[PDB]
């Protein structure tokens, strides 16, 4: 029968660590850096770009438009590279879940575990806090408590929306398994189709909220 | 005995998925109602209207799929016994 | 005592499809509202107005079908039993 | 005993038809609102405004009929038993 | 005790008429809000707005009437007894 | 013995009048909003707008009054004993 | 015997006041949005706008007051016993 | 026994405060939307608009405060005991 | 026996915070809609629009905080005991 | 015994999360409906519209996550036990 997301684990420094999540996030990272080397070797300028270059440049200028609309690029240029990895590292991190492995499968996405999204969201938090302190050291003072929550609810909602939006898939891939295999394919098909849309939209909103939260941090 | 907690887990998990579907479904309506109308006002604005649409959906659907996560914590992994 | 979790599964599954049909019925209503308005405005935009329509409806139906799948999990495969 | 399941179907089956009607009754209202205004703005549009209108009402009425069926399945089949 | 079924019919039948009244009540308002506006904008069109109005009210009142039928099946028949 | 039926009658009647006042209050509000907006735009229109207004308030108030009659039927005159 | 009927009276009275306050609090909020909007667009209209307004609120408040009376009847008079 | 009446009264007070909260919140939101819109469109209007705004808020808020009062009368001074 | 009063207080807190969040969230949404529309229509208004906005959000939030206070007054310092 | 409080925390917490998802998923939509429309009319305004947007969403999301905190407190840390 169905069970919640348990893990295989190993102890590396007194603390136990999940064997997958760390495996599938490494599989995502190596493919990302493999595309980075392959593009950097293939890179064009006077000649016509190939598929990987016209893809990654479309993402970099989409991020450039967003960051330069939000803040002057003279002030905060580093939020662009930080934003495109947050898009593409997360994008691949969801896409690999489309290929069939199950029989219980280890190959759940990196965001189907809360630790991954907590590390990313907490990193984004300390980064934008360092951005705020770097510029010097809301829109109404009397809202301090909400502006108090904002600093918790930004990383907590970032992590929780990324977790929930992907953890549901990690459950539904098991749910349709309970139906007869000779009829289970069609709902499995539809859901696999929708998986890409939610994975992409989720990577998109996390990157955009990262930019827009950074914009709000480094104000004045 | 356990069966009263397990009945409470099914009723209480059911509420989390009921309020989820109402909030998301209506949200992606009131947001989509502003997209379609936009693409009816300037039939060539669609391209950019996806940038604020998928932002609003990403905020709305979050309130549903965070509910769905916690519903699995209610239904399969009941924090109380 | 199986009947107590049985009744809990039925009330939970009932709530899941109550919230599902409200989210679906009102989301498609508010989306088709904008569809009819935009087709009354620019009758030639109909062919285009379906692509922002069948997205929202599409999205909305996700939050109905997922409730219909979880209703089947509560009712035909009750998790704790 | 078994009665505790019986009412569990009558209550849960009621909930399925409660959220069903709030889904249809509001949906057909908010879709119907956009047809009456359209026709109120140009009477010659009543010919073409039925093409989007009955689509939406189609989707909407599905979300009802499915709950209707499921109510019968609750009241005349009592699955969890 | 068998009287729990009766209580399940009264509570459950109560939901089938609670959801129906929210279906008709608002569904007819959101629909009439258009007719009162169409007759404000264009008085001589009052003759033709009654077709879109009685289609949309006809669909919305069907959700109430059907519900009222099943509520009578719940309370005067009690299928599961 | 009577008490579970008596509690079920009171809770069932409570649901019927809860849903009744929601259907009534919001439908009258949304109909009255178009009435006030028509009288805002056109002072000469008031006599024509009252027709559409009282048609829609009729269709609304019927649904509240029928709920009030069924709550009275549940609470004073329980059909199941 | 009697205390469980006392419960049904308190919960049923609570439902009646919950639905009354939702129907009324939103009703006035919607009918009032037309008054505020009309007086923004036309300061000169404030004299006429109070007649259609106070009709609508009246009808709305009737749904609150009738529910307030039936809650008092449930909790103080307790009909079934 | 009295504790069952205690739970009934507590759930009754919860329902009364819950429906009160929904009413007051959404009514203030909708009436406030028209106030913010009137002050956007007509920069001088804020003086006149506070009469329609505090009339409509005055009604809405009443439907809250009344539920608050009645809630205390339910929990501190349980009418049935 | 306290456990019944405990469950009553827990479901009462559940209702109070469910209603307060529906009210506050939708009130803040509907007030925020007018604020963004005002800033997108008259950008020169952006200084003044915070005034009406934080009046209306002030009223909408008050409805939350009170509830949040009283839910703690049910859950940690239960009135009935 | 304790299992009645346990179930009381799951149903109480389930309500908190249902109301949080309805309030927030709709708010984030009703606010977003502004944003999209703004960008559909004056794309040049996109950069400024995110300022009043994330103020309103900043309020709305807080009403979700405060509800998530109180549901978590109810279910993991049942205060009265
Ligand atoms: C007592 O049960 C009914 C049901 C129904 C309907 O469900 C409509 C309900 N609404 C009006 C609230 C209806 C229906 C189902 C649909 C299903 C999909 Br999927 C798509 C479009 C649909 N459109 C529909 O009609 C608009 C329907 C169903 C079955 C047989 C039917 O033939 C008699 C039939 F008409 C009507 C009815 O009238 C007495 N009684
Ligand atoms: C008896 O249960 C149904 C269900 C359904 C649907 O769920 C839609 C319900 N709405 C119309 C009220 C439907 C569906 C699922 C989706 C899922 C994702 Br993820 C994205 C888009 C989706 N779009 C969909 O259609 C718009 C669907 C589902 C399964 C098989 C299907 O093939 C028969 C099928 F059509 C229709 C139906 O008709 C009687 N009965
Ligand atoms: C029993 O208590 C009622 C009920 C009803 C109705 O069910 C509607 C309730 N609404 C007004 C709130 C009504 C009805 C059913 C419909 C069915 C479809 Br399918 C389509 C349109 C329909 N339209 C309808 O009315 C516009 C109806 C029903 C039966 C016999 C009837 O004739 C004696 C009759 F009128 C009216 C009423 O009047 C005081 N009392
Ligand atoms: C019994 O408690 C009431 C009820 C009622 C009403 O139900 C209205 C309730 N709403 C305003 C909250 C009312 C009514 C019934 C309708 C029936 C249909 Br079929 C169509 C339109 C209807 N419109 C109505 O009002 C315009 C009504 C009822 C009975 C006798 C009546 O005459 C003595 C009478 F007026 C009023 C009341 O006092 C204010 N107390
Ligand atoms: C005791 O608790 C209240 C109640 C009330 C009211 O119920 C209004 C409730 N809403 C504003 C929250 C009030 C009322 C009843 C109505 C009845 C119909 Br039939 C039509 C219009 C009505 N309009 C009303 O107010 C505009 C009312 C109550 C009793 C006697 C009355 O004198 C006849 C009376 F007017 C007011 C209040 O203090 C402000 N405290
Ligand atoms: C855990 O309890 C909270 C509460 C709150 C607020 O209620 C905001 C709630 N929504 C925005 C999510 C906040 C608040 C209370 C109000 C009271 C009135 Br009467 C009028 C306007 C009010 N506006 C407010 O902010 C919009 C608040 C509350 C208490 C003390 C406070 O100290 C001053 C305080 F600021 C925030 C929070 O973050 C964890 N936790
Ligand atoms: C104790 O919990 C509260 C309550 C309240 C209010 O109930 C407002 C509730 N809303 C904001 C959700 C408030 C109130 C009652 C009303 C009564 C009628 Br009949 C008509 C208009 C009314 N309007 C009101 O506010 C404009 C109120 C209450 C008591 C004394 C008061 O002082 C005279 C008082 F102002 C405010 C509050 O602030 C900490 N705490």
């Amino acid at each position: 029968q169905i069970e919640v997301g348990e893990h295989h684990t190993a102890t590396w420094l007194g603390m136990t660590v999940n064997t997958d999540t760390v495996l599938s996030t490494a599989i995502a990272g190596l493919i990302v850096i493999a595309l980075a080397f392959y593009l950097r070797a293939k890179v064009t300028s006077t000649d016509v770009p190939g598929g990987v270059q016209l893809f990654f440049e479309a993402i970099t200028i989409q991020m450039r438009n967003q960051v330069e609309s939000a803040i002057g690029m003279r002030i905060a240029p580093f939020v662009l590279p930080l934003a495109v990895t947050i898009f593409v590292f997360i994008l691949i991190s969801n896409w690999l879940a489309v290929l069939p492995v199950q029989y219980t499968e280890l190959l759940k996405s990196a965001a189907a575990d809360i630790n991954y999204v907590l590390a990313l969201a907490l990193f984004v938090f300390v980064c934008y806090h360092t951005a705020g302190i770097w510029r010097r050291g809301g829109h109404v003072t009397l809202l301090a408590p909400i502006n108090l929550v904002e600093e918790v609810a930004k990383p907590i909602s970032l992590s929780l929306r990324l977790f929930g939006n992907i953890f549901a898939g990690g459950i539904l891939v098991a749910l349709i398994a309970l139906f007869p295999p000779y009829i289970m394919w069609a709902p499995n098909a539809i859901w696999k189709a929708f998986d890409l849309f939610v994975g992409a939209i989720q990577a998109f909103i996390f990157a955009l909220l990262t930019i827009l939260y950074f914009s709000q941090a480094m104000e004045l | 005995m356990d069966p009263t907690i397990a009945a409470g887990a099914l009723i209480g998990g059911g509420l989390i998925m009921a309020g989820g579907a109402i909030g998301a479904g209506i949200g992606d309506g009131v947001a989509g109602n502003a997209l379609i109308s936009g693409v009816a006002r300037q039939p060539e604005a669609q391209g950019r209207l996806f940038t604020p649409f998928f932002i609003t959906v990403g905020l709305v659907e979050a309130a549903y799929f965070i509910n769905l996560a916690f519903m699995a914590l209610f239904v399969f992994a009941t924090p109380v016994k």
